């Protein structure tokens, strides 16, 4: 998971 | 917004959607090529190619099971291309780079137009 | 094999299928949360969630144009949940990560239970 | 475009  | 999100969730999408085309699940087209048939879903196709975006937003043609392109199609290039819609992998080689290109042409998938032109160009 | 791959192209079909989505072009049924009813092509849920994937792959169900969830379910769990299956993006905040857990465990979302269960972790 |  990431920040986009 | 301030959403997550998750990097591989597009690529398992697609990798399931391509599960399913293998077991035939919930396939809802045939797709006619020189009497060689490609079942495959309806919205993956209209995803990836301008000419079936086109066919299946059309009132009538979105309720047919059976289409059949131009009999200029070869069966071999639309396989490839079938291949790359449902896994981004495209097997462009020197024996079918000009199918491939005439029928992604035909499909309207601009970015493997893109690569077939580059990839021709680097021959010559 | 020898094939090239294309980076963004499953992006860019799940991006196309979310437009579909939007436009209600070619969805196939209906998601019954509450009295709240979702419209959604069988193939995106099934290839984002094991418990659709189960039902659609079921020789009656498969055939269903409307599907009522467990009345437990919240319907805004469920929203951001569908919102995640087509875009890969996650809307989890403090007053909705309760019911998007419980929604993700319930529809067999793997990812989301576990980014869900490190954030409700961090905060205790 | 990528050798995967
Ligand atoms: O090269 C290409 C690839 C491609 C895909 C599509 N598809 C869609 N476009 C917009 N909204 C939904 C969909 Cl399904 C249309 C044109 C082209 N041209
Ligand atoms: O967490 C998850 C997400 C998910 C998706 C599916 N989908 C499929 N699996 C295998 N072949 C085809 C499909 Cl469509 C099954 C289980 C789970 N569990
Ligand atoms: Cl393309
Ligand atoms: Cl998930």
């Amino acid at each position: 998971w990431v920040i986009p | 917004d301030s959403c997550i999100q998750f990097t591989r969730h597009a690529s398992d999408v697609l990798l399931n959607l391509n599960r399913l085309r293998s077991r035939d699940i919930l396939t809802d087209v045939v797709i006619v090529v020189s009497r060689e048939q490609f079942r495959a879903h309806k919205t993956v196709l209209m995803a990836c190619s301008g000419l079936f975006y086109s066919i299946f937003t059309d009132q009538l043609k979105c309720n047919l099971s059976v289409i059949n392109l131009d009999p200029e199609i070869n069966p071999e290039g639309f396989c490839i291309l079938l291949d790359f819609m449902y896994t981004s992998r495209l097997n462009l080689r020197e024996g079918n780079i000009m199918a491939v290109m005439a029928t992604a042409m035909y499909l309207q998938m601009e970015h493997v137009v893109d690569t077939c032109r580059k990839f021709i160009k680097a021959s010559e």
